[PDB]
């Protein structure tokens, strides 16, 4: 019966930049709420409780204050390890949470290509994977040319989580094809365009070479 | 400014429910919980239960689990106490208390408190009786004069002497209970030389029965 | 300090009772200075509190109206643990379940500030069956090498390089659903050029539901 | 439940001295998270008890520097550096660390003075009471010290216990003394049956108990 909103839903700040995160509650108490920091793949960790008291252990740069229907979380400076999704709770219901990233310079991606393994060929299928690593921003156009022909609708791409050391992402695209299709073509190239690249980069290989 | 206002005194029959209202002011009600502590003479300051004023989960003391329940009307910022099947010994003073700074403190501010007495008897006007030194009690310069009260209910009674003119040496006593009716007396110290123009007259005023009596002493 | 450990089945076919076990270390379940919550997180819905239990004179319970009449949080002071059982499981109850200990509890009023969350396990609702995965190497021509796992169910899997000897420069990817109803992911590590001639690389993959432990050595192709 | 006893029950202290009040816990009240939640409440006569000192080491706001607490484990003490006129009342030791939050029993603080002999005065039941139906004889002990005193009901050389009622008063503002009232209730048959109505009292001032006696035939 209580609705909590998180303002903003998502944001991105540079290193050492003060960021304020505000979550609003219809029924204010300033005594039963707390803020949780959650990193992906890990349990949420408590940050501050009672909206003003800082938990021990966590660095003092996480300060929260405010009263009335509004409550804010203040971070004095951001670090690459501080990327998380911050959740504010009101003793019964957790807010939608805010995705917080970390901004830095534009990073040039590294591209790698792996033909399917011999054991996979024995299985009768083929799975070609292109590794696209350590870049910034996340957006990156991935293209595949097989015998100077584009392919689409048969490949899947997965995006990892941003590294907490150097603040870069990584991508991989996988195409599942039968052995007949693999043996029907000789050249296979991985072409990717990124704003960190002045010119497009492609890596072409020949099967059996 | 923090202040708790509470209801007045009640007198009820045994086995009937009574209501106690505690209204708070000067602070946002939803922030701080409310306690309830009972004060009596057989027991001293036993704890009744707490009301977490935000959500509503109650933590009653195990002894008062059945005979007491607590309710909150957040609209008027008031805390309520409900009691059932009141016994004769239940006559006590019930305090409502704000809990402050969860983590520190325990109990910040206490209301003026309401005293609920049960008894069985109906309201009865007091009977004022005189006490005077005897015909062989004039052997000292100072003697003790006083009047006493029987068969009244309920408390209290204010006694004056010459309509309060003689406020020195007047001594009253706390009420006592026997045969379901309360009892108290009073006494003063006066010189044993009563002048013809000097008289002592003690007046008993009782607002429960709206009856005032003056008793002829000397 | 207080460390929480969990155990239970990650696969539950629909429409019966599932159960999780959350073991307590460093504290007593019947302590009067804490309370135990059960919080589950779903990517579509978010986070929500399911139920709570504590101890004053007898075992108490408290549940959220979302999952009322199908949840029972039974404590157990004998082995110092408490467990959740969910009845009549719908396919909308798939999520990751966290067991967590309430914080300040003094003065007989509980303040919800959870601070000792357990590792968290995920529960999925499906009538399918778990099966073992397959591993294929991806040795490149200087570049970065790694091993990929394909057609595995259900989550999760753990990928280690030389039994945890190498932990920098290794990337693990989130699981991706495929058309047939399976999941896959991959691992990649960067290397020096001269390392491939001397250093030995054997990556490890573990899948607890299928009790599979596969260790594969990745080397440049001979021919 | 935790059971506490405040030792001692009453504190006869003089103005501007040090008085110690001790509160002991049957079981350790160290809350598992930390700290030792203890509170002291003083209750001035005819008022509502306030908060004196919380978290026994700490001290609440608005209270002077004299009050201070000490101790850990199962023993706690509260010491008053100097006693003023306002310090009179009852002091309650309290804990919140183990639901239910029990309470103390109370410790009265009051002044001291030289022991004063009580003036005893016996009055017969009034002539109006003769036609009423009941009988009520009573003697007071006025302006004495301390509360420790006894009243005896010896009629015609015989001893009885029933029919006694007791009532003490708080210390007077000026003399800082006490008062006594022992009223004995009987019916008409026993009233006319007996001759000598006497009440005795034992106190420190009089080594021999004071006996005030009168007979019916002289009144």
């Amino acid at each position: 019966a209580i609705q909590l909103t998180q303002s903003p839903s998502s944001l991105s700040a540079s290193v050492g930049d003060r960021v304020t995160i505000t979550c609003r509650a219809s029924q204010a108490t300033s005594s039963y709420l707390a803020w949780y920091q959650q990193k992906p793949g890990k349990a949420p960790k408590l940050l501050i409780y009672a909206a003003s008291t800082l938990q021990s252990g966590v660095p003092s740069r996480f300060s929260g204050s405010g009263s009335g229907t509004d409550f804010t979380l203040t971070i004095t400076s951001l670090q690459p390890e501080d990327f998380a999704t911050y959740y504010c709770q009101l003793s019964k219901t957790f807010g939608p949470g805010t995705k917080v990233e970390i901004k830095r310079t534009v990073a040039a991606p590294s591209v790698f290509i792996f033909p399917p393994s011999d054991e996979q060929l024995k299985s009768g299928t083929a799975s070609v994977v292109c590794l696209l690593n350590n870049f910034y921003p996340r957006e990156a156009k991935v293209q595949w040319k097989v015998d100077n022909a584009l392919q689409s609708g048969n490949s899947q791409e997965s995006v990892t989580e941003q590294d907490s050391k150097d603040s870069t992402y990584s991508l991989s695209s996988t195409l599942t094809l039968s052995k007949a299709d693999y043996e029907k073509h000789k050249v296979y190239a991985c072409e990717v365009t990124h704003q960190g690249l002045s010119s497009p980069v492609t890596k072409s290989f020949n099967r059996g070479e | 400014q923090v202040q708790l206002q509470q209801s007045g005194p009640e007198v009820v029959r045994p086995g009937v429910s009574v209501k106690i209202s505690c209204k708070g002011s000067g602070y946002t009600f939803t922030d701080h919980a409310m306690h309830w502590v009972k004060q009596s003479h057989a027991k001293s300051l036993e704890w009744i239960g707490v009301f977490n004023t935000y959500n509503g989960d109650t933590n009653y003391n195990q002894k008062f689990e059945d005979k007491a329940t607590m309710t909150i009307d957040k609209s008027s910022s008031t805390a309520y106490l409900e009691l059932a099947r009141l016994t004769s010994e239940d006559s006590a003073i019930y305090y409502c208390v704000r809990l402050g700074l969860l983590g520190f403190y325990a109990l910040d501010y206490w209301g003026q408190g309401t005293s609920v007495t049960v008894s069985s008897a109906k309201t009865t006007p007091p009977s004022v009786y005189p006490l005077a030194p005897g015909s062989a009690a004039q052997t000292n310069s100072m003697v003790t004069l006083g009047c006493l009260v029987k068969g009244y209910f309920p408390e209290p009674v204010t006694v004056t002497w010459n309509s309060g003119s003689l406020s020195s040496g007047v001594h009253t006593f706390p009420a006592v209970l026997q045969s379901d009716l309360y009892t108290l007396s009073s006494s003063v110290t006066v010189p044993s030389s009563p002048r013809p123009s000097e008289t002592v007259t003690c007046n008993v005023a009782h607002p429960a029965s709206s009856t005032k009596v003056d008793k002829k002493i000397v | 300090q207080v460390q929480l450990q969990q155990s239970g089945p990650g696969l539950v076919k629909p429409s019966q009772t599932l159960s999780l076990t959350c073991g307590i270390s460093g504290d007593s379940v019947s302590s009067d200075a804490a309370a135990w919550d059960w919080i589950r997180q779903s990517p579509s819905r978010g986070l929500e509190w399911l139920g709570r239990t504590f101890y004053r004179s007898r075992w108490h319970h408290d549940y959220s109206e979302s999952v009322k009449n199908r949840i029972t949080i039974n404590a157990d002071t004998s082995k110092n643990q408490f467990s959740l059982q969910l009845t009549s499981v719908t396919p909308e109850d798939t999520a990751t379940y966290y067991c967590a200990r309430a914080g300040v509890r003094v003065f007989g009023i509980i303040v919800n500030s959870l601070d000792y969350w357990g590792q968290g396990t995920l529960v999925t609702v499906s009538s399918a069956s778990t099966k073992g995965p397959s591993v294929f190497p991806l040795a490149p021509s200087t570049a970065a090498l790694g091993c990929l796992v394909k057609d595995y169910f259900p989550e999760p899997v753990t990928v280690s390089w030389n039994s945890g000897a190498l932990t920098s420069g290794v990337h693990t990817f989130p699981a991706v659903l495929q058309s047939s109803g399976l999941y896959s992911l991959s691992s990649v590590v960067t290397v020096p050029s001269s390392s491939l001639g001397t250093q030995t690389y054997i990556c490890n993959v573990n899948h607890k539901p299928s009790n599979t432990k596969v260790d594969k050595k990745v080397e440049p192709k001979s021919c | 439940d935790v059971l506490m006893t405040q030792t001692p029950l009453s504190l006869p202290v003089s103005l501007g001295d040090q008085a110690s009040i001790s509160c002991r816990s049957s079981q350790s009240i160290v809350h598992s998270n930390g700290n030792t939640y203890l509170e002291w409440y003083l209750q001035k006569p005819g008022q509502s008890p306030k908060l004196l000192i919380y978290k026994v080491s700490n001290r609440f706001s608005g209270v002077p520097d004299r009050f201070s607490g000490s101790g850990s484990g199962t023993d706690f003490t509260l010491k008053i550096s100097r006693v003023e006129a306002e310090d009179l009342g009852v002091y309650y030791c309290f804990q919140g660390s183990h639901v239910p939050l029990t309470f103390g029993a109370g410790t009265k603080l009051e002044l001291k003075r030289a022991d004063a002999a009580p003036t005893v005065s016996i009055f017969p039941p009034s002539s109006e009471q003769l036609t009423s139906g009941g009988a009520s004889v009573v003697c007071f002990l006025n302006n004495f010290y301390p509360k420790d005193i006894n009243v005896k009901w010896k009629i015609d050389g015989s001893e009885r216990q029933n029919g006694v009622l007791n009532s003490w008063t708080d210390q007077d503002s000026k003399d800082s003394t006490y008062s006594m009232s022992s009223t004995l209730t009987l019916t008409k048959d026993e009233y006319e049956r007996h001759n000598s109505y006497t009440c005795e009292a034992t106190h420190k001032t009089s080594t021999s108990p004071i006996v005030k006696s009168f007979n019916r035939n002289e009144c």
